């Protein structure tokens, strides 16, 4: 298992859907990669939801975020592989945390609310 | 014939009103005494079922009726447990590089071929 | 009414009021919502008469009652003379009659926290009203203003 | 197929009925019987607007159907 | 391995559990005997419809903000004196039930997001709490002394725990962890005796039957396995859920079980009938189900459920139908608990505020 | 040519090999009045297009009824979109026979349920009318789900 600590962690199918939204919003410029820009989106409050990586090491550097996500009441999930995550973000270098941000004019908004809803299902 | 028919009709009509009255009476009984539409019948406990059930249990409950099980040991059984196609995206750099390589292969193939 | 109101003339304002109602013998509640509201509003501007103002909003609020401006003005009757129980009850019946109106819930929670005090009742009020009508933003605005006042 | 069966499959369709008196009756079909007795809606006649009319089957000369009668029917 | 451990400390306790669950099984079923003996359709159905009408007529009473993060755990103490509430930034506070003003000062105990919190059944004001850390903690509380004074500090698990409960005897504390194992504890020496692997994923919930006989364990495998502490083996494997089981609760009578799943369908299992009519499925909430509770002192017969839908809904033990939907939560409802007398409901959620119903 | 070859690939690709995905997304709706034929046509045709395993029941025609839909999360989501948003249940519609105008302001729609359930027992989407709530609950009972319909 990808660490005992990191929670929640989606399955292969929902991971596939979430990564699909990652690539899509990445094509719509509605995504912000990286832990620092994820943190910036959380502080600004424009973040729809946070994706993070399970296989990353060390895990703590991604474990600073869940506290901030629970503070701002924003959903977050853990895709298993940072290589697949950044690969979906469109960067060869593996990305650990990505953030789907808010756009009122976005065409994928409904997709973001559906995936976000399933994320809130996972959160517990 | 018409008269007989008429009479029959009248009789039929008469018969319907009694049924309506009976239905009203049933509703009245239902307000203070069960409603099937609301499944209120399910609140009724069966003296026969529970009695023959407990006698079949011979006192106590179906859990401990075996009191046969082994206290001495503790079971740890049956750690009981779907392929999903992995879609690998990739960079605009590797899309441009990929298309450039493919069109380079086709281009050199047609060029050297026609040469 | 705004003019003679600026000039502050009691006899011509009152006589002109009776003239307005005599013209309202034609009834059919054309624009009268703000007519009664400005009538009770200047009859508020005069310090006295507040009791016949109560009866006034009892007959008018008895006729119209969907108004929800009369519930605010009457909550300003009992809050003006300082009746916290009377006010509160009138805001309760008000919110029961007109759930779509934010100002009644907002004022209700206000008089809750300022007068009877406590946070609890007020937060409950704004929450229940919010989930009564999800559409209007003025309710979220109400919870935010209440919280920032806390 | 059978004409009566076709008028059974055809319900609520505009058509131009020819009668023996020579008067056009343009209407929308409603019900058909074994005697092909026709009842039409939104009826207008030529030598008069009518909401409904009863038509005897035996008095009919010929019936001008819509062209889609085979598509809408079958 | 099957049946490998000896568990010496267990047998001495397990026989206390066969005596305990034996006598309370006979006594409880005897109370049921008198009840089914003496009831009748008239004051049975009229009183039932009356209580259900009351729950349907409940409405939001008050709310008190507590923590910076959401309130994960809401539990009413015996005789509904105070409510213990844990949050995701670990802190747990008790609040007077009716006035809802916080009695205790802020207390930071658990490092991770707090899991379930329960009160000791004997009314000793000892509240057990679980969290993301492997620690589960006993907290002795008093009306006025100060704060909360912890007694036991227990590490039974590696990964995050989820639900800890009290055995009705009060001498055992069950703990369900995201580990394959769910464990049972002593309220005296604070040591392990039962450790169970029933599932390929974590066991997210435990529920002790009110007579102390059987533990229904909701897993994340979408299987809720019923384990006799005394038999040491599962009685039955019943899974109606396609998604992880996020709560489980026993009716006061063992005649009914309620498993809230991640499907939003409450699977109500009647285990008195093993081969027929086991499950009565219920459609609970738009999104999944968070916590399920029973009417307690009423002898069950009334259920109340909360989930990520903003509604808290009520049910009956027979029709199992929606009597009414309870608004008042602007956002997700992660925890719910019922007054012993069943009059008022106390809940918490991502609204980060406790709420009441009167 | 690529267009025709794609139409052929889709035509042979209708059934595919696809197994049961499980993960059945289920939303049951209840409605006061379905009398508008347009609505029933939309339910039939849309259910057939989206291949939604499910059903639509009603009590004594104009009386209230239930809608139940099962299938892919996306397809069922679109179905909920057409039922809630696209379909206007508050409306006037006339029965074409003469015509009889039925004006329903009171007829509305609400989603009773949304959620996953394992092992859908619906072999297809079967609409039916039932003269009484009892035979309706038996109609739901042949699929061994009584609980989808909750009377209020």
């Amino acid at each position: 298992a990808p660490n005992p600590k990191a929670f929640p962690l989606a399955d292969a199918a929902l991971t596939q859907q979430i990564l699909d939204v990652v690539q899509q919003a990445a094509n719509l410029r509605q995504l912000k990669k990286g832990a620092n820009e994820a943190t910036k989106t959380l502080n600004r409050g424009i973040s729809e939801f946070i994706i993070m990586a399970a296989d990353c090491e060390p895990i703590e550097i991604l474990l600073h975020l869940p506290l901030l996500c629970e503070d701002k009441n924003v959903p977050y999930v853990f895709v298993p592989s940072r290589v697949a995550l950044g690969r979906a973000c469109g960067v060869s270098r593996p990305v650990i945390a990505a953030s789907i941000t808010t756009n009122d004019a976005s065409a994928i908004k409904t997709q973001i609310y559906a995936v976000k809803d399933k994320i809130e299902t996972l959160l517990i | 014939r018409t008269l007989q028919k008429q009479q029959e009709e009248e009789e039929l009509k008469r018969k319907l009103k009694q049924e309506e009255d009976e239905k009203d009476k049933r509703k009245l009984i239902e307000s203070g005494d069960p409603n099937l539409e609301l499944h209120e019948d399910k609140f009724l406990l069966d003296l026969s079922k529970f009695k023959i059930y407990y006698d079949n249990n011979h006192g106590y409950e179906w859990w401990d009726t075996a009191y046969h099980p082994s206290i001495r040991y503790v079971a740890h059984p049956l750690p009981e447990k779907a392929k999903v196609s992995i879609k690998a995206y990739l960079t605009q750099h590797e899309r441009k590089r990929l298309r450039r390589n493919r069109r380079k292969m086709a281009r050199e193939a047609r060029e050297i071929k026609i040469k | 009414i705004k003019l003679l109101g600026r000039s502050l003339q009691l006899d011509e304002l009152r006589d002109f009021f009776q003239q307005t109602f005599s013209s309202l013998e034609d009834f059919k509640i054309s624009g009268t919502e703000r007519l009664y509201y400005k009538y009770v509003n200047f009859l508020r501007y005069q310090d006295l008469n507040e009791e016949a103002i109560k009866f006034l909003n009892e007959r008018c609020l008895k006729s119209f009652p969907i108004c929800h401006k009369f519930f605010l003005q009457l909550g300003q009757i009992y809050h003006s003379m300082g009746n916290i129980e009377m006010s509160r009850e009138t805001y309760l019946s008000g919110t029961r009659l007109v759930p779509n109106c934010p100002l009644l819930w907002v004022s209700l929670s206000k008089i809750d926290e300022i007068d009877l005090k406590n946070p609890v009742r007020a937060r409950s009020i704004l929450d229940r009203g919010l989930l009564k009508n999800p559409d209007d933003v003025l309710f979220y605005i109400a919870k935010i203003q209440m919280e920032i006042r806390l | 197929m059978l004409p009566l069966y076709l008028l059974t499959n055809a319900k609520g369709q505009q058509m131009q009925i020819e009668l023996k008196n020579g008067e056009i009756i343009q209407g929308i079909l409603t019900n058909v019987d074994n005697w092909m007795n026709l009842t039409l809606s939104n009826v207008t006649e030529y030598s008069v607007k009518l909401n409904e009319i009863y038509i005897r089957g035996t008095f009919i000369k010929f019936i001008k159907l819509q062209d889609n009668i085979i598509d809408k029917v079958k | 391995d099957f049946f490998t451990p000896a568990t010496s400390e267990l047998i001495f306790a397990r026989r206390f559990l066969i005596n305990y669950s034996l006598e309370r099984s006979r006594k409880r079923l005897q109370k049921e005997m008198e009840r089914h003996q003496k009831f009748n359709t008239r004051q049975e159905l009229l009183s039932r419809r009356t209580e259900l009408q009351r729950m349907a007529n409940l409405e939001l009473a008050g709310s008190q903000l507590v923590s910076t993060k959401p309130i994960s755990a809401v539990s009413l103490s015996t005789d509904d004196m105070v409510v213990a509430t844990g949050s995701w930034a670990g802190d747990l506070q008790v609040l007077n039930s009716q006035t809802l003003q916080p009695l205790t000062q802020k207390l930071d105990s658990h490092v991770g997001k707090i899991g379930a919190i329960d009160w000791h059944p004997d009314s000793n004001n000892q509240m057990i709490s679980c969290a993301e850390d492997g620690l589960i903690k006993n907290f002795q509380y008093s009306n006025e002394e100060g704060g909360l004074r912890l007694l036991g500090d227990l590490v039974g698990h590696e990964r995050r725990i989820s639900d800890v409960k009290y055995h009705p005897s009060g001498k055992f504390i069950g703990s369900a962890s995201h580990d394959m194992t769910w464990r049972l504890w002593d309220a005296s020496t604070h040591q392990e005796l039962l450790l169970q692997e029933g599932h390929d994923k974590g066991v997210f919930s435990l529920s002790f039957q009110c007579d102390g006989s059987l533990v229904c364990s909701g897993g994340m495998d979408s299987l809720s396995m019923l384990w006799d502490i005394r038999s040491g083996s599962k009685v039955m494997t019943l899974a109606g859920h396609s998604k992880p089981i996020y709560t489980v609760a026993w009716s006061p009578n063992g005649y009914q079980v309620a498993t809230g799943g991640g499907d939003g369908i409450i699977n109500v299992w009647d285990i008195r009938k093993r081969d027929e009519g086991q499950l009565n499925q219920i459609l609970a909430h738009r999104n999944i189900v968070t916590q399920v509770r029973f009417s307690k002192e009423d002898g069950g017969k009334k259920l109340v459920s909360c989930g990520y839908d903003n509604l808290i809904n009520v049910y009956s033990s027979d029709t199992w139908l929606k009597m009414g939907s309870l608004a008042g939560h602007t956002d997700k409802i992660i925890s719910l608990d019922i007054s012993n007398n069943s009059h008022f409901l106390v809940s918490g959620g991502w609204d980060r505020s406790i709420k009441l119903w009167n | 040519r690529r267009h025709e070859d794609a139409i052929k690939r889709r035509k042979e690709a209708v059934n595919m090999n696809v197994e049961k995905p499980t993960v059945y997304h289920c939303k049951v709706f209840q409605f006061k009045n379905l009398q508008n034929p347009k609505i029933r046509f939309k339910l039939k045709m849309n259910s057939k297009e989206l291949s939604l395993k499910g059903l639509c029941l009603r009590i004594r025609d104009d009386g209230p009824g239930i809608i139940i839909v099962v299938g892919n999360e996306k397809s069922c989501k679109f179905y909920e979109n057409l039922v809630m948003k696209r379909i206007k249940w508050n409306e006037d519609f006339e029965l074409h026979t003469g015509d009889i105008k039925m004006d329903m302001h009171n007829n509305s729609i609400s989603k009773t349920w949304e959620g996953y359930l394992q092992d859908c027992k619906f072999k297809g989407w079967f609409m039916k009318v039932c003269n009484d709530q009892d035979s309706l609950l038996r109609t739901l009972g042949q699929f061994d789900s009584e609980h989808f319909y909750s009377p209020v």
